[PDB]
């Protein structure tokens, strides 16, 4: 999974 | 175009005993500051223009040195110690009692005290961190050249800032840059500690910090 | 005074079994340590430091100093490293010997970058001199003196860069921003070397072994 | 001993 960073970047 | 004023604004927008306390506080603080690091990076000119996968690569490759630079500069005021973002002051005896004595000593001698003695200001800190963010060596970038070009713009603006602000110190810009090798090997040693904290269960699970370690 | 011409003089004065690359790496590093001492003596003012500080500096820096040199020596090699033994290490061979990941990093972060910017021997020598005069080295009797020598080197390099490459105002900065990669590559190479020692690949009683156990 | 370096620096 490991998408904490992606979602934060996406606003 | 890369105005130091925007980089300063980014800095100012985000940045105002038990032997177990330092490790607990370090894990809490690192995780806390990761969410804040994302807001910082988005405020750096042109970082948000990069492809999403590249922004991810750059933050995954740089977060640790980025945070180490920040807590080091924050600690210029502390007498012989570190000021974590949790408000805890790690001092020497506690750091050694916690198993992070040797890196404590290196951080003070190679980063905090050098930052303190030259009076590194927040514009200079922010430009150095922007340089680390825009790391063209990061693996997997879709266009290392545009990241390299952004890095070049940062240190161009940085040099001009230093020469315009500290005209009496011609070597100041080189001196700033020459603190990045120390930042590199201190980051590796801090990271090595984290992995050992993870192995033995000191790191809280299911955090943004754990994602940086597992990704 | 720190004339860039002396530093170039110092540079010019000194410069398929899975098991071949490691054997050759150890033989090459040991060989180049003897040459490194003669190089360091040719760097202005190094020999005037106290002996104990000269020892501290070379023990703190020999690894990055040798890596800088074989990386620059390899600019002409096609996708490979030219070791001081004369062995050309190429990618498949490096991976079969257990040094694949560091091979890739050295090519992408040092050799290719040295080649693309056409780093010249004076620039290499000044970077190595900066590495040599490392004021962070632990135990120096007088870090401030070593920092002063470092400062003289990069002042001289900067001015060299501005008078030889007027069109490239960022060149001086670019040279220095290759030192962080040299630092982490050095750390990885050193980790390999302690593993080669652990498992008995390193020959004993050598000058390389003295660096690892001093 | 570990003085290989020391003797070469002379
Ligand atoms: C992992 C680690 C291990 C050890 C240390 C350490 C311990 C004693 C003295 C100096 C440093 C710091 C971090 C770390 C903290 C932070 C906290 C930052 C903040 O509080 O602002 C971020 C990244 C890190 O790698
Ligand atoms: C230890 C190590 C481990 C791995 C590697 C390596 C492996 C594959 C590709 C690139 C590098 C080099 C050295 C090393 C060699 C030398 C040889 C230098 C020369 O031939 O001039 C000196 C210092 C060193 O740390
Ligand atoms: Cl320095
Ligand atoms: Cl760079």
């Amino acid at each position: 999974k490991h998408k904490i960073l992606h979602r934060l970047l996406q606003d | 175009d890369m105005p130091v004023e925007r980089i300063l604004e980014a800095e100012l927008a985000v940045e105002p005993s038990s032997p177990n306390d330092p490790v607990t506080n370090i894990c809490q603080a690192a995780d806390k500051q990761l969410f804040t690091l994302v807001e910082w990076a988005k405020r750096i000119p042109h970082f948000s223009e990069l492809p999403l996968d590249d922004q991810v690569i750059l933050l995954r490759a740089g977060w640790n040195e980025l945070l180490i630079a920040s807590f080091s500069h924050r600690s210029i005021a502390v007498k012989d110690g570190i000021l974590l973002a949790t408000g805890l002051h790690v001092h020497r005896n506690s750091a050694h009692s916690a198993g992070v004595g040797a890196i404590f000593d290196r951080v003070l001698t190679e980063l905090v005290s050098k930052m303190r003695d030259m009076q590194m200001d927040k514009t200079e800190l922010g430009c150095l961190r922007a340089i680390v963010l825009f790391n063209p060596d990061s693996k997997g970038l879709s266009n290392p050249a545009e990241v390299e070009a952004l890095r070049e713009k940062v240190y161009a603006s940085l040099e001009a800032y230093c020469k315009h602000k500290y005209p009496e110190q011609p070597g100041r810009f080189a001196k700033l840059l020459l603190r990045l090798p120390a930042l590199r090997s201190i980051g590796l040693k801090c990271l090595e500690h984290l992995f050992f904290f993870k192995l033995i269960g000191d790191t809280p699970i299911d955090t943004f910090l754990m994602e940086m370690l597992e990704a």
